[PDB]
């Protein structure tokens, strides 16, 4: 006839690409608007 | 202006600056006078012979 078999109980993990650069992008904003305006304010007060 | 932009991109919106005028605590004296030439904003003025308000320029005869 044939040979019987038996499989494994092994689940699948993907390991896609690790979040190495998303450690520098912490904040998340969702928006129903059109565009996102930003600001580029000089934070330094380095003068006597 | 009818079609929205479905794509991605950037847009520069502008750059503000403060324009401070004052450097002291003296009082302020203002007056209105008729102008003779075109005068810009915060421009130094003089008076010509007619009593109008010509913007300031030395080396004149």
């Amino acid at each position: 006839l044939y040979t019987t078999y038996q499989l494994l109980e092994v689940q699948r993990k993907l390991k896609t690409l690790p979040a190495f650069f998303l450690q520098w992008f912490p904040r998340q904003i969702n928006f129903q608007e059109d565009m996102i305006a930003f600001d580029k304010v000089i934070q330094d007060v380095t003068r006597v | 202006t009818s079609l929205p932009n479905y794509l991605a991109g950037n847009g520069d919106l502008g750059s503000w600056e403060p324009t401070q005028i004052f450097a002291g605590e003296a009082d302020i004296v203002t007056e209105g006078g008729a102008a003779g030439a075109d005068i810009e904003i915060y421009q130094v003025i003089a008076k010509n012979a007619a009593g109008a308000m010509v913007p300031h320029d030395p080396t004149a005869t």
